[PDB]
């Protein structure tokens, strides 16, 4: 009963949430991925002399 | 008559979801260039384990690293020399994952026996047992050097305490086992992936459910976090891998293909949040595209199949661990 | 005409017999789950084989179109050294390898004890050396020279190699290579044969009514490859020592060159398990 | 230069664990580990304890050969997702309460043996246990005999495929019982054979409260497991 009640209070609790449009969502995860591009060696081969693994 | 109250709750939160639907991840990244071939060349095996790896988990240097086997035992690497430093016993050989704390001094471990196993590297005795489980553990994250949260097999997650020895917070909610979870950098929340095909999001300070995402159709076993904090990954049985959002409150992308059937067992991310790399039970690993979904190349070269995958810190290298008792480094 | 017929013939042979071992040696090189206790011998057996092929047939070969022996008398008796060693050390470890499988299948509890890698090492080399001390060590020296007329000019004159000897010699080789390896691993396939045949009936009895011809196919080519190709050159080898005359010297070459063909066979018959393939599958 | 100490400690580091390494590599390829699985009210702890005469493991040695059985007890749950981490056993060996074909709740569950019948069958087409041994303990031999001779209850009114079976035998008796146990035990091996592809195979046994050779039954079985894996491998079987 309480356990059927529980799942209603935890319905209700998150029904009121403040969302934004996916289209920001998009946005901030491409500008993210774009501003950190450079600093990424395994997208981008380094030279040998800085790789520790070579 | 309450769980006939409950739904219409249910209908409006669609109702809102389906609202915030502005566009389509897939649309709004159409100009991006591709990244192109993507070759990884094996540099180091690491050799010594008896049995099956279960887990792995990179230092907070990018040095040293710990892996766990079905043999009882826990071997300290380092990457560099391919030299072992430690190996420790275990009292139980039912092992299932490992942790490696963020100071260096510490590493967990836990399996079928409901006991997480905490060790003492700079002294190797075990320091304390934490007990309280009714269920196997499947994962267990550093959060700090004095506090530690586990996830079991009993339904609950909790947040336990080294000095005491006894649970702060229980976090309940979910139907089935819970089989992965991750922390956020800040460790102010952490995400946990379970057997009923749902994942949620908790507050470690108050120990509340915040957000559910009920998008997968088989159990989760593997789950991974954005490095900017808004985001998170989930692998499925049903050979698909999902890209999730904390302020839009539900799903971007999908990974899939027709020509891949078997499961996934672990997902994790690159240091620019660029590539995701996933790996399978048809004895190798993707690479994975996150802002256009398409492959990017393949791993090959483990005989068996595989159960852990880590990046380390900086982003100079990736790890897999497989059922052939063998260790690789790509980069 | 026939002797360039021959002499294409021959060429075709030394390229199986290299290319086979090759192929065999690289994949346990190039392949982690292939290394095994059992794949050792397998090792040994292609490099003694490879060994062969390189440098006993092709000079043959040209020794018998050429019908002369251009080289010198010293390079005849390494020669003959050669052949030796390689043909006495090419049997014992099909012995071995019979041997290990009896134990792995007659005593299954006690297999991971008897046999360890360190041990494998110690086998293969005491078998080189035997086969070692018995090939060089009477050849290099003139213990084995016969003693007749035409045996003194042959060994006197540079032009001509041919092959003769006593009968102690004759014997005593002939014992160690072929005889002493041959009731060993008939007495191991026929114990082999009983287990099988009795795990077949106990399965039969056990659930018949819901639901040895493999083991039969496996134990007569096994055993018939390597009993048709070495047997009739080992008695030949008796007899023309026991009585004169009953044998020509070139019954007596084809005999030996029969026997020569099996190390062909050799990777046809021990790898024909799935790993094998799918490693051959993967280069080449 | 000079820090040419430090590695030569680590290259000495790493030898000394090696040879700790194959020492306890060479024991733990000596012995062999068994899976004890049953239902409930099978009977699991009386042969546990009669052969000793989270995870449970007892150890036991026959004839300078050690054996290694767990039990896993934990708590109930049909997803059996730890079930895959034992897939590089010996055998499993599963006990099954053979009198309790006429208890038809344990509700409203379909008569209990029914439950372990589909349990087997879900064990027995497993993805990660392809190339396992079942060693079946029909435990509970008494009970049944005492059911089944004078008994009102009859088999076919829970089991109508009764009706039309005949022996098939081994008898030790009465005419009833040995009907009763060969029907019982095909059922499990109908299933055992249906989709075995020949790389596992089952051997069912009849235990009872007061046996004492049940050790002695599983040697063998273990015995004759790696004997036919080692056959099979080789191409002989
Ligand atoms: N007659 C008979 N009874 C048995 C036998 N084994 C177990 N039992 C009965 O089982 C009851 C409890 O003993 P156990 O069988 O060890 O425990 P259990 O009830 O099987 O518990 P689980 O095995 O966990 O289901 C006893 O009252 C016994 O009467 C047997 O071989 N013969
Ligand atoms: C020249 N050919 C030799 C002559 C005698 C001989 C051979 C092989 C094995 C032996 O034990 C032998 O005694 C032949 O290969």
């Amino acid at each position: 009963i309480a356990q059927a009640r529980k799942l209603v209070e935890q319905l209700k609790m998150e029904a009121n949430i403040d969302r934004i449009k996916v289209s920001k969502a998009a946005a901030d995860l491409m500008a993210y991925c774009e501003a950190h591009a450079k600093e990424d060696p395994l997208l981008t081969p380094v030279p040998a002399s800085e790789n520790p693994f070579r | 008559q309450l769980r006939q109250e409950a739904e219409q709750l249910k209908n409006q939160i669609r109702d809102a979801r389906k609202a915030c639907a502005d566009a389509t991840l897939s649309q709004i990244t159409n100009n991006i260039d591709p990244v192109g071939r993507i070759q990884m060349r094996t540099r180091r095996t690491l050799r010594g384990h008896l049995a099956k790896i279960y887990a792995m988990h990179w230092g907070t240097d990018s040095r040293l690293l710990v892996s766990a086997s079905q043999d009882g035992k826990l071997i300290i690497w380092d990457s560099y020399t391919t030299n072992k430093v430690h190996a420790i016993p275990l009292r139980s050989s039912w092992v299932m994952t490992c942790a490696y704390a963020p100071s260096g001094n510490y590493v967990a471990c836990g399996g079928l026996d409901n006991i997480c196993s905490i060790y003492n590297l700079k002294t190797v005795r075990v320091s304390r047992e934490l007990a309280g489980h009714t269920g196997y553990l499947s994962c267990c994250r550093f959060l700090d050097d004095n506090q530690i949260v586990t996830s079991s097999g009993d339904t609950t997650c909790a947040l336990w305490d080294i000095e005491t020895g006894q649970q702060t917070t229980t976090f309940t909610g979910h139907t089935g086992d819970v089989m992965s979870l991750s922390l956020a950098p800040d460790t102010r929340l952490f995400v946990s992936g379970a057997c009923d095909a749902s994942a949620k999001l908790w507050d470690v300070r108050e120990g509340m459910c915040r957000q559910t995402f009920t998008g997968h159709e088989s159990d989760i076993n593997a789950i991974c976090f954005f490095p900017n904090g808004n985001a998170f990954a989930t692998g499925s049985d049903d050979a698909t891998c999902r890209l999730f959002d904390l302020r839009a409150d539900q799903e971007l992308m999908t990974y899939s293909h027709d020509n891949i059937i078997c499961g996934i067992t672990s997902v994790s991310f690159s240091k620019s949040g660029r590539l995701l790399l996933a790996g399978y039970d048809d004895f190798n690993c993707n690479v994975w595209d996150a802002l256009k979904a398409d492959r990017a190349g393949v791993l090959a070269g483990h005989d068996n199949r595989v159960s852990c995958l880590g990046v380390t810190d900086d982003g100079m290298a990736v790890a897999t661990g497989s059922w052939d008792s063998f260790l690789k480094i790509w980069n | 005409v026939w002797v360039v017929g021959m002499g294409i013939v021959m060429s075709l042979i030394v390229l199986a017999i290299v290319f086979g071992n090759v192929l065999v040696i690289t994949a346990i090189a190039k392949f982690e789950r292939l290394q095994t206790v059992t794949n050792y011998f397998i090792t040994s057996l292609a490099c003694a084989d490879l060994v062969m092929g390189l440098a006993v047939v092709p000079f043959g070969a040209a020794h018998i179109l050429t019908k002369t022996w251009t080289f010198g008398n010293f390079w005849c008796e390494f020669w003959t050294s050669i052949d030796v060693l390689c043909v006495t050390a090419s049997i014992e470890t099909l012995c071995v390898i019979a041997v290990d499988r009896y134990f792995a299948i007659t005593s299954p509890f006690k297999y991971q004890s008897l046999l360890t890698k360190n041990k494998a090492r110690v086998i293969i080399l005491m078998v080189w050396i035997v086969s070692g001390l018995t090939s060089f060590l009477p050849i290099q020296m003139h213990w084995y020279r016969a003693t007749h007329q035409e045996a003194i000019n042959c060994y006197a004159e540079e032009t001509c190699c041919d092959f003769f000897t006593n009968q102690a010699y004759a014997i005593a080789s002939s014992i160690v290579s072929f005889y002493v390896p041959l009731v060993i691993m008939v007495f191991v396939y026929s114990r082999v044969f009983q287990e099988a045949k009795r795990q077949l009936q106990k399965i039969d009895k056990s659930e018949g009514r819901f639901h040895e011809h493999k083991a039969l196919k496996t134990l007569g080519i096994i055993m018939g490859t390597f009993t048709l190709c070495w047997l009739p050159f080992f008695i030949v080898n008796i007899v023309h020592v026991i009585q004169d005359n009953l044998i020509r010297k070139e019954v007596y070459i084809l005999l030996n060159w029969i026997g020569y063909v099996n190390s062909g066979f050799n990777p046809l018959i021990y790898c024909r398990s799935p790993d094998f393939r799918i490693a051959f599958q993967e280069l080449l | 230069e000079d820090q040419r100490n430090e590695e030569k400690a680590q290259r000495e580091a790493n030898k000394k664990i090696e040879k700790q390494l194959q020492k306890d590599k060479q024991v733990y390829r000596a012995t062999h580990r068994l899976l004890l699985l049953g239902a409930g009210e099978s009977g699991k702890s009386t042969i546990v304890k009669q052969m000793r005469i989270g995870i449970f493991e007892t150890k036991f040695q026959v004839d300078k050969v050690n054996f290694h059985m767990f039990d896993v007890g934990g708590q109930r749950d049909e997803r059996r997702k730890w079930i895959q981490c034992f897939n590089d056993v010996t055998a499993i060996i599963f006990v099954v309460a053979s009198s309790s074909y006429n208890m038809v709740i344990r509700d409203n569950q379909t008569n209990r043996l029914q439950e372990a019948l589909n349990l087997f069958k879900s064990i027995w087409n497993n993805r990660w246990l392809r190339t396992i041994s079942v060693i079946l303990f029909l435990n509970k031999q008494d009970l049944l005999a005492e059911k089944v001779l004078a008994g009102k209850s009859k088999i076919e009114d829970y089991f109508p495929e009764f009706a039309r079976y005949t022996t098939p035998a081994t008898p030790e008796e009465d005419p009833r019982v040995t009907r009763a146990k060969y029907f019982i035990r095909d059922e499990f091996l109908r299933i055992s054979t249906a989709s075995g592809d020949g790389r596992h195979y089952c051997y069912p046994h009849f235990t009872c409260a007061v046996d004492t050779e049940n050790i002695r039954r599983v040697f063998n079985d273990c015995r004759d497991i790696i004997q036919r894996m080692h056959l099979r491998q080789y191409e002989l079987l």
